[PDB]
């Protein structure tokens, strides 16, 4: 649990969405 | 034998000079000597008169705008101490834009034990560079000798030979003379102030700078200590008390005091300590008969009643007034101008002062480098606050570093709101302490402290960056460091590494060459992330460098900004606002790219 | 707004589930 | 022949490929292109399909985050043009962090109409360095290549050889290639954008980027104007009427339009100017059957209801929503972030607004010159405040120099206040200016505009001091001048002149050498008071010199600050606060002498 | 306040005439 | 009529009161 942002928003709804 | 005369009180001299000869019979001044404006006088009218009886000014001496004063060596030829009981705006001897005066001549004069002197805007006064200023004044830092002749043309000053010693004061023998016909005696160091007879022998602790005899503490001009019937003594021996720091009284003189001040008018002159005090301190009563000032049942506290609920400081002259009284019914406005660090005087008066019913101001008051002036106080009320309803000012304190040490000082701040603006070297880090410490009852709104331009003096990021890698063989200085990551890693512009040519061990905080290296790769994992670092060029053996690393990151306004800094570190031997924008709007572009593709379900 | 919500605050699995349609 | 295909509505494609060549059939876009984020999609499924179809897009295309595209040469073969109606963040071609993207190669392309490019974040990106970005957009200002591979590596680009014409843009022929296999036709300049068919042929004034015979409306795969029945006309011919920038259609499909979404839910389409604009501009009303705006009796003014009552406005994709209407029912919190200076196209869409019924905020809204924008804007009513009841917000607006010009400009904010702290290049006067014009009925309180800290970057002294005798001959430069003093003239510290060399005559405001003049004599008589001046001493022959005097006085919290400052003249050939504390504690001590001894009669 | 009175503001003939006290 | 201040109250005064 941390604030995303950034490139890793992009490459964290990725895997949480699959 | 000492003192042949009477006892003078404080006088003003104004228009011509029958007061200054009403000054004929006078050993001993207990109050202020000012020789005030004169005009109708030219130089011929002061050669007759001379007053050398006067012996010593209890609180000091002001002359002001008086022409054809000559010089003062027959005026006051006699002068050995000025005390500094009370002073005029911290300046003991204080000698204004007066004009026609070519020589100080205070030969005679040898100590003052408090204060400074001031003399300045005098267009015709030579014989300046000369005087002591080292063996007369023990607190040289306030000393302003500035707009004199000396600084203007050169006069080319002369002093008795044949043979009058100079002394070192900043690396060679100049001179330490007063006049053309007078030089000022120097005499061994083996004793500080106790009076030296013109040759090598310093007299009994009881003797102030000059003395006739012998050790023989009733033979000498001036009393260091206390003076009583002709002898010059200790706290003085029963049935005398104490009066005003330099005498002592019998009960009668107080008696007499208090019954013409009881009902002609006045400073009652009541008993507590053996000294016959203006008046009984805070805790102490006045009840009847024996002037004593018995402890009140009940704590009865001293108050000072302020002229009209309000009060300007600026000098110890105005902080006397407000001395041993612990509550203050008004408020304190306290403007130090100057480059000087007045905080002995202030916290010897302005210190037990508890309660405050009014609003702390701080003005424009340069080199104040701390608030532990009142050590005593607990509460600041709120019921006659200034406008917008702040309760504690503060304008722009330039040397203003830290507050109240919040680890042992209380406070119980009420109906008032806080006012930080423009304090170049405070920190946010002591407000927001002050804030969780006192318990400000006003919840002051936005911009009532400033949030950006009240810390951009002194480096205050709250945070450390713990070294971890350095190898130094010939040339290469290596550095490795545990990576910081602020909350948004975009936020991060790099690192601003410091380093300086610097053999010599007492380094402090921003010469100082900056290099800027760029932020390591955001891994997310746990791998040694580049551990950022720097391998700079250029070194010689056996030598010492300092070092400190600095954060650089964007600000944000709705946050107190992230930051770090290394502890300055020694090695043993062997375009700054278009970037900021430039980051800024690349990650205003990246959030709206992310807004507007990133939508949650219709 | 997602910068909204995921950077500035935190945001929990079931938002991100709920923000998987931008990716679907 | 031109335009064999259908006319696609905007579209988004994002998870596979189904709905890409759902785009088989399409020789024009109405609306945007964006080919979202695919993650199950490698390099191989990406060369079956092409489409050699699509002519024109008429808003953008933006692409993000998709793997595997290789380029877009078969993608994208025949795409010529990109208008600009509508743009995605002030960008008409975005291409964000996506990755496997070695190579544009749109080689195609030739013009975009309104807009810019953001190519970024592209880890494997070639072939970049050589496109054109001269022929293809005219409004090079905001073109943001940065983080592209060419920026991090050597990529070592060929060029189709034997052979492609290079073109100056730094002093140099380098390249204005496209990709390995294809360059960009560059044609004779003689004609600005009308089409060349592969020799030097400029085609008739209605063909956009590229044509295939010679003058020949009905014959080129663009019109520049809008289009026809299969030719590029000028305005539409009667009975057809304008529609979305590019067609002309006939009356029949505005009426199908609009009752389609009359009844079905929407842009109404109804017909104002021969243009089937979706609304009726201000001033105009829709009545029934024939879909004209008739000009309104009871002037109706048009409204952009805002979604909650504020608005955040950082390009011109989120200002366009504003065009049209005069009267905003919400706030406005302008926030141009970025080193361009977005001032045309605002002024275009953001300039009829004339009732703001709330709060006109600005924030750290970067490279804003000035606030001529609303050059409608009569009235800021005050119905919706922000917190501190501010109706005129303005924060840290670095480049901010001159508000609306106060000479031919309006303005009557109601129930509100200002709010103006930190504008370096501002000044003062602008804002008394307009509290005298605009007659705030707020009255703000005290530090609601900050004195001091907002106008310290540009010279607004608002006097000037008149040069009074020059005489230069060979190596002495003199200077007199006509003395000016402040009301205190005890603050006047002296006089900052300015010298540079530089025998070029456009010269501007603070290199530029500083020297210290003292301030003359208070003679308080008609005499020449020294005029001050000064003597420079180093000088060669023939050369032009500029020079400006500013004057250093202490700052007066309770008063704007005096000052002056000389006009910039040309001559023809032949420790910074403890100064002023210094000053301000000799000021003080003065007047505290002056008050202590001055007293009326008791 | 002398300074208060002649200095940032204005004073008359009558203003100092009071003030000659000071002198006398 | 102007602000004397400084040096020239100091001889200001000196007329007006003489
Ligand atoms: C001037 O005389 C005083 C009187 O003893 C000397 O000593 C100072 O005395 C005061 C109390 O009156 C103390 O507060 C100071 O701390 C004393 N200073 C010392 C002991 O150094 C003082 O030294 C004399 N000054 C000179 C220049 O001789
Ligand atoms: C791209 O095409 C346009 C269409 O004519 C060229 O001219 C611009 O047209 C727009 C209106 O669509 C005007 O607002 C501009 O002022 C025009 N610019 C001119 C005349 O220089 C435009 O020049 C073309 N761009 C390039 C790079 O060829
Ligand atoms: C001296 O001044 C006083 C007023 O202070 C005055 O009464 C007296 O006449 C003056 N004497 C002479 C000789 O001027
Ligand atoms: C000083 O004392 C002598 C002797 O008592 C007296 O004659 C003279 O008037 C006195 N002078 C003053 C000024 O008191
Ligand atoms: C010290 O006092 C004696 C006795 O009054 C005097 O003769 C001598 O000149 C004095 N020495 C000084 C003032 O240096
Ligand atoms: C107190 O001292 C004064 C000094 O003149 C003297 O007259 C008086 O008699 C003394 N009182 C006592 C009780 O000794
Ligand atoms: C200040 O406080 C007083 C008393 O609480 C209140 O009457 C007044 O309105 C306040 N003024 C402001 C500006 O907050
Ligand atoms: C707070 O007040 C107590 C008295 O109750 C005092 O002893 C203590 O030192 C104070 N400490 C702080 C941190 O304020
Ligand atoms: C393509 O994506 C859509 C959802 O956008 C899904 O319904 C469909 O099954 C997908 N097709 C393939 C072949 O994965
Ligand atoms: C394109 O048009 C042809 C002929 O009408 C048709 O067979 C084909 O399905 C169309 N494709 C699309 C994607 O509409
Ligand atoms: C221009 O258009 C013609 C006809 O479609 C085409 O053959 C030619 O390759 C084009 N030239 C370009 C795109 O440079
Ligand atoms: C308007 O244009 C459409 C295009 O398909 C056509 O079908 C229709 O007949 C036209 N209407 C008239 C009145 O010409
Ligand atoms: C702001 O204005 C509203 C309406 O006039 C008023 O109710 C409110 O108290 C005001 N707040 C402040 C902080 O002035
Ligand atoms: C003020 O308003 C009038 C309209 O009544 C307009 O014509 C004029 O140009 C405006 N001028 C200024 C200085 O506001």
């Amino acid at each position: 649990n941390q604030h995303l942002c950034g490139s890793e928003l992009v490459e964290a709804l990725y895997l949480v969405c699959l | 034998h000492l003192y042949p005369g009477e006892v003078c009180p404080g006088m003003d001299i104004r228009n011509n000079l029958t007061r200054l000869h009403e000054l004929e019979n006078c050993s001993v001044i207990e109050g202020h000597l000012q020789i005030l404006l004169m005009f109708k006088t030219r130089p011929e009218d002061f050669r007759d008169l001379s007053f050398p009886k006067l012996i010593m000014i209890t609180d000091y001496l002001l002359l002001f705008r008086v022409y054809g004063l000559e010089s003062l060596k027959d005026l006051f030829p006699n002068l050995t101490v000025i005390r500094g009981s009370r002073l005029f705006f911290n300046y003991a001897l204080v000698i204004f834009e007066m004009v026609h005066l070519k020589e100080l001549g205070l030969y005679n004069l040898m100590n003052i034990t408090r204060g400074s002197v001031r003399i300045e805007k005098n267009n015709e006064l030579c014989y300046l560079a000369t005087i002591d200023w080292s063996r007369i004044l023990d607190s040289v830092e306030d000393n302003y000798i500035v707009l004199n002749k000396d600084d203007n043309e050169e006069c080319g000053d002369i002093c008795p030979g044949t043979n009058c010693p100079a002394t070192v004061i900043n690396g060679q023998f100049v001179e330490r003379c007063w006049t053309h016909s007078h030089c000022q005696k120097v005499c061994p160091t083996i004793c500080k102030s106790h009076g030296c007879t013109a040759e090598g022998l310093c007299c009994h602790s009881e003797c102030l700078g000059n003395c006739s005899q012998p050790d023989d503490p009733t033979k000498c001009v001036a009393c260091r200590n206390f003076y009583l019937d002709g002898r010059c003594v200790e706290t003085c021996p029963p049935p005398y008390y104490h009066f005003q720091d330099w005498r002592c009284v019998n009960f009668s003189f107080c008696q007499d005091l208090h019954h013409k001040c009881k009902n002609s008018r006045c400073h009652q002159y009541v008993i507590h300590n053996n000294k016959c005090i203006p008046e009984c301190p805070s805790g102490y009563t006045m009840n009847s008969s024996n002037l004593l000032c018995t402890p009140c049942l009940g704590p009865c506290p001293k108050v000072c009643h302020l002229l009209e609920g309000e009060k300007t400081i600026d000098s110890v002259t105005s902080a006397q007034e407000l001395r041993g009284c612990t509550v203050i019914n008004g408020s304190l406005i306290i403007n130090i101008r100057g480059g000087n660090n007045l905080a002995a005087e202030l916290e010897a008066n302005l210190g037990l002062i508890e309660e405050i019913s009014g609003y702390l101001k701080i003005r424009r008051s340069y080199a104040l480098v701390s608030l532990s002036f009142f050590r005593k106080l607990r509460l600041i009320r709120g019921e006659t606050l200034e406008i917008g309803n702040y309760s504690f000012y503060a304008l722009d304190n330039q040397n203003l570093r830290q507050l109240w040490d919040w680890s042992k000082h209380n406070l119980t701040i009420t109906q008032g709101k806080l006012f930080f603006h423009y304090n170049p070297k405070l920190c946010l880090s002591e407000i927001h302490k002050m804030e969780e410490v006192s318990g400000t009852k006003g919840r002051q709104e936005r911009n009532d402290i400033a949030l950006k331009t009240n810390g951009d003096q002194a480096s205050c990021e709250n945070e450390l960056l713990k070294f971890s890698y350095i190898r130094t063989s010939f040339d290469k200085i290596l550095l490795r460091w545990e990576p910081y990551w602020p909350p948004d890693f975009r936020d991060l512009l790099g690192f601003m590494l410091f380093y300086k040519e610097a053999p010599y061990q007492n380094v402090t905080e921003f010469s100082w060459t900056v290099v800027d290296i760029d932020p390591p790769l955001r891994s997310n994992d746990p791998k040694s992330q580049n551990h950022p670092g720097w391998l700079m060029r250029g070194l010689k053996p056996w030598t010492q460098y300092a070092i400190f690393v600095k954060t650089l990151v964007t600000f944000s306004d709705e946050r107190r900004t992230y930051g770090a800094k290394s502890d300055i570190i020694y090695v043993q031997t062997d375009q700054i606002l278009k970037e900021l924008e430039e980051s800024s709007f690349r990650k205003t572009f990246e959030d709206y790219l992310h807004n507007v593709v990133f939508v949650p379900r219709p | 707004g997602i910068v909204e919500q995921c950077c500035t605050s935190i945001c929990s699995l079931y938002q991100l589930e709920n923000y998987c349609h931008s990716l679907q």
